[PDB]
This record gives C-alpha cells, structure tokens and sequence, in this order.
RNA sequence: GGGCGAAGCCAGAGGAAACUCUGGUGGAGGUCCGUAGCGGUCCUGACGUGCAAAUCGGUCGUCCGACCUGGGUAUAGGGGC
RNA sequence: UCGGCCGAUCGAAAGGGAGUCGGGUUCAGAUCCCCGAAUCCGGAGUGGCGGAGAUGGGCGCCGCGAGGCGUCCAGUGCGGUAACGCGACCGAUCCCGGAGAAGCCGGCGGGAGCCCCGGGGAGAGUUCUCUUUUCUUUGUGAAGGGCAGGGCGCCCUGGAAUGGGUUCGCCCCGAGAGAGGGGCCCGUGCCUUGGAAAGCGUCGCGGUUCCGGCGGCGUCCGGUGAGCUCUCGCUGGCCCUUGAAAAUCCGGGGGAGAGGGUGUAAAUCUCGCGCCGGGCCGUACCCAUAUCCGCAGCAGGUCUCCAAGGUGAACAGCCUCUGGCAUGUUGGAACAAUGUAGGUAAGGGAAGUCGGCAAGCCGGAUCCGUAACUUCGGGAUAAGGAUUGGCUCUAAGGGCUGGGUCGGUCGCGGCCGGCGCCUAGCAGCCGACUUAGAACUGGUGCGGACCAGGGGAAUCCGACUGUUUAAUUAAAACAAAGCAUCGCGA
C-alpha cells in the first residue's frame, strides 16, 4: 500500500487508467480514499468532513465510488 | 513419505487399485471356480517390495 | 502472600537455602552492579565539576 | 473527576423477588473507600434512588467492577445467584436480568 | 596476590602430564600467547595467529615467524648471514 | 545447574633494589559434583517356554571433549576394517 | 578479430540457492482453495506513458521594459571541505575486487516473545464468615514511508604528561586521545498506509432445513528484571586443530565505440507507473508403550522443532494450568503358603559370609576448621565441629527529576541583565531482590516431603582423561603423551 500525501496527487492517481475503483471508510477520525490501482492501494486520509465531502463529489466519473459503511 | 517420485507414486496407485474384492458376479460365471481375491493385500500384514 | 512475606524477609533464613550463595546471588553480577553505580558516580562528579580529571581518575583506578 | 455508575434493579422488584431499598440498605455500609467500609468514606461516595435505579456517584477513582462484585455479594447473601445475573447493559451502568431457558 | 608459587601459566595442566613436561612448555606457552612490539607500526600487538604466523592488529601486517617466538634465532643468525654475503657477492 | 579458581589486570602495604605480602578482578582446564545424552559396574536382583533370540529395576561410569548423533560417501571375503 | 572453467556427466527434500503474507473456509486440503494485501524472475520486435539525459551562454537585431529573430559556442546530471548524498546518471572485449563464504567456547549489551507486578473494562468462580477478591480475556501480517534504538577500525576542527579516556574483563591514543560537530550501516522496535471493513470478548435480534447474517459496546493505561527462550551486536580466549566448494549476483578500473547540431533533439537509463507469463513432480494421514523395524497393537530400537505457575542453584525431583489420557492384550471375590517390590524391628553390632554381597550411615546451605604426602598444581566437601523453623522488626546495598539572586517587566508569562552562594550537598518520587543483626515463639522441631558425598590408615597394578570382547570377562588388557631405534634425497 502507498500514503498519498495531498490532495491533488489523489486526483490524478483516480484518472489513472488502471484505476479500478475508489473506496470511502468514514472513521471516527478521519475519512480514507483508497483507490485500487494495478499494484498498489492507494490512502488518502483525510481529518475533516468538508474537505472529504468536497473530493466525494469531484472524483472522476465511470469508477466505482464503493462506501465501505 | 510424504515426499515421493511420481514412479513410487504410481507404483502405490496400481497397488492400491487391485486390492479390492472380487465382483459378486464373478462367482455366477459358467466353471467360475473362483472363491476369492487370494492376492488380497493389507498394509500392516504384509508389506510391498520396495 | 508468600512472596510479600519473603520481600519483608520471611522463609530466607538458612534452612531455606539450598543453593550456594553465589549460586543465589552472583559475585560477578554484584560486582558489576558495584563498578556501574561507582563509574557512573565518578562520572557525573566529573562533569559536574565537583572533581577534575586528576582526581577523577586517581579514584577510577581505586 | 465524577464517576457516576449505574445499578439498575427493575425486573426482579417487579416479580417482587427482592426490593431495591434492602439493596439500598445493603451497599451503603459495604462500600470500602480507601479500604474502610461505613460512612461512604466521609461522605465522598453518593447513593440515591429511583425506586428501581440505584445511581453511585463518587469523586475519587472508584472501579464499576467492584459494583458487580458488591451486587453478586448482596445476591448471593438472599438467594437470589441461581436466578439473577448482573450484566453490564451500558458503560457506567449495570442491571440484572434472568437466566434465559 | 600471587595466586601460584611456581607453575604460573601451566596451572591449567593441573596435577597432569609431568612437572618437567610442564615446566618445558611454560616457557614456550609464554612466548607463545605473548604480545610483541610491531616493528612496523611500533605497537605492541603482534600477536600470533597460526603456528608460524604472526599478525599485528594496527597496522594489519602479517609476518612469517616461527613457531612460538616471532622470530627465532636460527633465522636471526641467517638473514645476518645472507646480508654478510650479499655485501661480499657485490662490490 | 553448581564447585575449584590458571594466566592477564587493579588497589593497598612492605622494600635500597630484586621484588614480596594482602584484598579484589578475571575465567583456564582431554578440571570436579551432577541432568539430557552416551555407556553398562554390582545386585552374580527381575525375567529366563521372557515384554525382549540380551529386556527390565535400582545402583552405577562419563557428561567441552580422543564428546554424542542424522544423512551422504569410501573400503568386500583369505578381502575389508 | 576476440574467446584456457584445462574438461563430459552425476552427486545434498539438513549445505549454497531470488521472491507470500494476513483473514476465512472442509467430514477429511490449504503459506496451495476464497477474500485482501504484496512480491521475485523473464519478455515486450512493431519501441507503452512519464521523468532523466536536456535543453544555457556570446554577439548582432527588433522590441519602452519584459520578451521575440538570426548566428556562434557548450551541454554522456548535480551537491557536500570530507565521510558521503540526491530518482535516473551512455559505454563493449578485457582486468581487479566483493558477496556467496565459514570452527568451538567465554563475558557483556540492544530488541523481541514469554513470565511477573499495579490499575481500567467484559464475562465467569466463591460468598458459612472474610475477600474493592480469584480466574479468563484485553490484536495488527508482508511490503513501503518516517522516527527511536544499537553499532562503526568513517569524516572535519584541534593537539594531549600534572597523561588522559574507558570495560564486568579489557583496551585505546602525536600512525591524532579527550571534547565539539557530522557521515554511514542495521533497524525484526514504535507510529503510519495496510487497519478494522478483519479477528477476538461480551450483550442481544432475526432467520436461508447448514447465514463469512444483523446490531450494541469494548478491544485501555502503566511498571519491572543477573528472569527464560530466540535474535542482533561488541569484545575476548583456544588450536603442532585455523574450521568447504561451486552455481549465482554485484561493484570498480579502462575507454574500443555510440549518439545531435541547438532540435520540444539523439544515443542511452540500475528512476516512477503501466502490459503479459511462470510449465513439470511431491503435498492426505501416522511419525510411535497401535499406522516405521524387531514374525505381533512386542516394556526394545528409531533424527529433530516449541516449551507455562510454585518450590528450588536448576531443562533436578514433587504438585499444578493449557493440551491429552483411561492405567497399557481382561474383570470379580478373597487376603493361605512360597515368591517379586517396598518398609519397620527391642538388646548386641559383621559374631553372618569366600568376601560388609545387600541394606544401612552420610548428604543441601551458612560459619568455623582441615593432616600425612606431593610432580607444589593438589590432597580437600580431607578429617572434625556448630547452626538451620515460624513470626515481629532493625540496618546495609539503587534509579529518576528538580537546586536560583530578582517584574530593572507584558513575549499573572517570555529575550538580557544590576540581580546570589547548594560547592561537608539537599528536596520529592519510584524501585528490585539480597545479606547481616535482634527480639519473641513452638513438646529441641526446623536442608521436616523432594533433592541430597559414609569416612580414615595402608599394599599391588595401571601415570592421568580415553578405548575394549553388541549377547557371560571394563580389567592390571589396548591407546596415550614422553623416550629410543630403524629406512629413505624421489
Ligand atoms: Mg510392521
Ligand atoms: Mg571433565
Ligand atoms: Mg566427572
Ligand atoms: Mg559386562
Ligand atoms: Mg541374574
Ligand atoms: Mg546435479
Ligand atoms: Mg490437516
Ligand atoms: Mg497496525
Ligand atoms: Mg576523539
Ligand atoms: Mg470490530
Ligand atoms: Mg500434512
Ligand atoms: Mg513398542
Ligand atoms: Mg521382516
Ligand atoms: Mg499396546
Ligand atoms: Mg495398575
Ligand atoms: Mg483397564
Ligand atoms: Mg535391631
Ligand atoms: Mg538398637
Ligand atoms: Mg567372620
Ligand atoms: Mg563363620
Ligand atoms: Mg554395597
Ligand atoms: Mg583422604
Ligand atoms: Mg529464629
Ligand atoms: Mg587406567
Ligand atoms: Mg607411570
Ligand atoms: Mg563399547
Ligand atoms: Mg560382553
Ligand atoms: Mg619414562
Ligand atoms: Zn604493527
């Protein structure tokens, strides 16, 4: 697995070709983008809710945006 | 053991195959005189030649 | 309740020993224990500037 | 610094098996702050009741579990162990119940 | 304190093998655990590794010596012996 | 798991020196007591149509070494070892 | 033109040898199946995408400046004094080196697992009285990133005797100590992505005759150590003993060559990501007082790994927990002789016997005290003597922090300073075991079971340790070091 650090990293690995879904785990903490790639899983973790309710809605279109509650 | 050559191996599986009991049937046959597998084999009576 | 009885000193005696008293405490583990509390003394006296490196090291060898 | 446990004597007070002022009765002289029983400790602990709920409130680091001990004590004291069984329903609440056949 | 009278190092031996057996190989047990002055580095760690080999833990320079001592005095006398003889052989 | 405590080293004391004495440290050895292991002393014990075509009980020897042991190799009959 | 594996080939399921882990699942298989996270090797000719190479200066001009045009010249990366670092970082034949690749033993130190202690939960046990009690349980794989921690015979400054640093021991230093500042390696520890969604513990609700069902809550905080077991490291000792090889992989030296004419460029790339593939054979189970060998479900034999609590020196013996079992190919009833195994015995104490055979005595630890003889090492636990319980205390043996003389002031707080003498060192907190001494006390009993040397005086033989007739002889026999002799210059 690989920690992506900020924000717009997580964009741009989603708009990946073999980027086969993205899955949202809301903790109580933090929320977590893990998007599936060819060898790795990808984390984005991010601590507040706007800014994760935010990327929701800006992920690309046609991946499978997978809410893992 | 548990690790073998294929040749041992086959060779346990033709033992095992032909050590079962003659068919019910065998012994209706015309001048049978069949009674019974006499080359029966059990594994802690008798052991096999490797 | 029998080991808070031994740390007060119970059971010890001497027909409760039945190993030698190195056996139980060792005389090479009891010597190191000795030489790093005393080193460590000198040490921090040292840099402390309670001693200077002469006395520091006339005391280290005794 | 407030701890704020939880009895909860509700099923049996109503098949009339055991009433929740007995209880009451019971814990007030058998609840050891710093190792002494009576008097709550000055005072410190608190006991009060809702006619079924029995609520200890305490300002000095005070274990739930020794309520669970206190209550299969007084339990144990009127015959009522084969029947009733003290289980945690919540944090910082306890409430006894019976053996489901 | 002086923990034996005479047998020193051959105190291992224990009561075994023969007083004049252990007297003859303490000596050579000395010079042969013994730590000799380098006389390339000029520290005392020559110490030998093997049985003829000699290796000084400074300067890391192996030398070929004898058996027990670093050098013994058949090759001492010999390699004055050569030098002799160089010197007369060329002029 | 314990015992003894070799060289090396430190301190103190006595000495003109040579050096000596005392207390520590250190941890050597086909070293000691003794497990596991390996062996097999005595009971001339048990058994002796046995549990066993050589075993069992207690007692024993050794247990850092010429130590114990698996597997792989080599040596074959007037030959091997 | 270059090209010696100078020799086929075979030889290890314990040596060498890249790279898979966590959860679930069966009646029986799983590191192989499913789920999820990785990873190694090989391939990509038509070149898969990026990034690197690699895209800057000079001069004429235009242009208010900035910036645009032409020409010329570079450009096989860069940083640090250094150790060395950064994401790549052209390069053949050839050469050099490294790794693979190294014994046994000792003593320390780091890390983990386990054990122990103090609390917080959850569930159980006891409650005749006491017991805030006793018991169970209380996760985070590989692979990445970061940080501790450990190590360095690595670098720079500097130059040390009144020598100093330093270990349990040692050991180190003008061939560069101490001190200050750096660099590297390992990082199995912690945090983080994995990760809680899983697992587990509890409390419930539905049912799909047999749900990876649904849901609530929890999965917490500390302290210890000559502890045990693995592992990593440091430093020693021993050897007339010096403790593999080869596949395989890598680095360096050298520079034959290749690449482009200033282009949104080339050769090239051990950098990031992406694409495809990994065939063959083994895999169940037993592994032993019943799956093997011994004619057998035979008290024999048969190579290893893991390893809890108490007592205790202890992997001893004895009791217990997890796990396992049913007493070893039968039971019942009696309790004769004789036996086998185990005890006790008044008085005497080897009178028994070939012979103290067998049994018994002694035994641990502490404090004393120890002879002849001797190869000076030993003898030696010589011999001999005293003590040993329980309970209540008293001393002694450690580690962490903080020691200010104060508003002269504002970042009831902070930068400098007029502002003072712990300097015979204090104050608080925490913490193991161990030793010594004392009182009291029991029907003199206390190493209370277990564990656990009888001793001395001589003679013979063999020096010792070692070995030996598997199945009647373990010895004085053999061996041994030491001594001596003999043959031999290929
Ligand atoms: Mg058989
Ligand atoms: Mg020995
Ligand atoms: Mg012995
Ligand atoms: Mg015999
Ligand atoms: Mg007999
Ligand atoms: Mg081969
Ligand atoms: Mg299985
Ligand atoms: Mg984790
Ligand atoms: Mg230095
Ligand atoms: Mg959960
Ligand atoms: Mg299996
Ligand atoms: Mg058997
Ligand atoms: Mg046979
Ligand atoms: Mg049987
Ligand atoms: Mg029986
Ligand atoms: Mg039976
Ligand atoms: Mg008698
Ligand atoms: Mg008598
Ligand atoms: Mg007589
Ligand atoms: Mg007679
Ligand atoms: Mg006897
Ligand atoms: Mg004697
Ligand atoms: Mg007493
Ligand atoms: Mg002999
Ligand atoms: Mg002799
Ligand atoms: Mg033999
Ligand atoms: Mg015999
Ligand atoms: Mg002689
Ligand atoms: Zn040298």
């Amino acid at each position: 697995p690989r920690k992506i650090e900020e924000i717009k990293d997580f964009l741009l690995t989603a708009r990946r070709k073999d980027a086969k879904s993205v899955k949202i785990k809301k903790n109580k903490d933090n929320v977590k983008f893990k998007v599936r790639c060819s060898r790795y899983l990808y984390t984005l973790v991010i601590t507040d809710k706007e800014k994760a309710e935010k990327l929701k809605q800006s992920l690309p279109p046609g991946l499978a945006v997978k809410e893992l509650k | 053991s548990s690790h073998k050559t294929f040749r041992i191996k086959r060779f346990l599986a033709k033992k095992q195959k032909q050590n079962r009991p003659i068919p019910q049937w065998i012994r209706m046959k015309t001048g049978n005189k069949i009674r019974y597998n006499s080359k029966r084999r059990h594994w802690r009576r008798t052991k096999l030649g490797l | 309740k029998n080991t808070l009885a031994r740390r007060k000193g119970r059971h010890m005696g001497i027909g409760k020993r039945k190993g030698t008293a190195n056996a139980r405490m060792p005389e090479k583990v009891t010597w190191m224990r000795r030489m790093r509390i005393l080193r460590r003394l000198l040490r921090r006296y040292r840099e402390s500037k309670k001693i200077d490196r002469h006395m520091y090291h006339s005391l280290y060898l005794k | 610094q407030v701890l704020k446990f939880t009895l909860d004597c509700t099923h049996p007070v109503e098949d009339g098996i055991m009433d929740a002022a007995n209880f009451e009765q019971f814990l007030q002289e058998r609840i050891k702050v710093n190792g002494k029983a009576g008097n709550l400790g000055g005072g410190v602990v608190t006991i009060e009741r809702s006619k079924s709920k029995i609520t200890v409130t305490s300002e000095v680091p005070f274990s739930k579990r020794y309520l669970k001990y206190l209550t299969k004590k007084y339990l144990k004291k009127n015959n009522l162990r084969d029947w009733l069984r003290v289980v945690a329903n919540s944090k910082e609440s306890y409430e006894l119940r019976y053996f489901q056949i | 304190a002086k923990r034996t009278k005479k047998v020193g190092i051959v105190g291992k031996y224990g009561t075994r093998y023969g007083a004049s057996l252990r007297k003859m190989v303490k000596k050579i047990e000395i010079s042969q655990h013994a730590k000799y002055t380098c006389s390339f580095c000029g520290k005392t760690k020559m110490k030998r590794r093997a049985v003829g080999i000699w290796h000084c833990g400074s300067c890391m320079k192996t030398v070929a010596g004898g058996a027990w001592t670093y050098n013994t005095t058949s090759a001492v006398t010999v390699k004055s012996a050569i030098r002799r003889l160089k010197e007369l052989k060329d002029q």
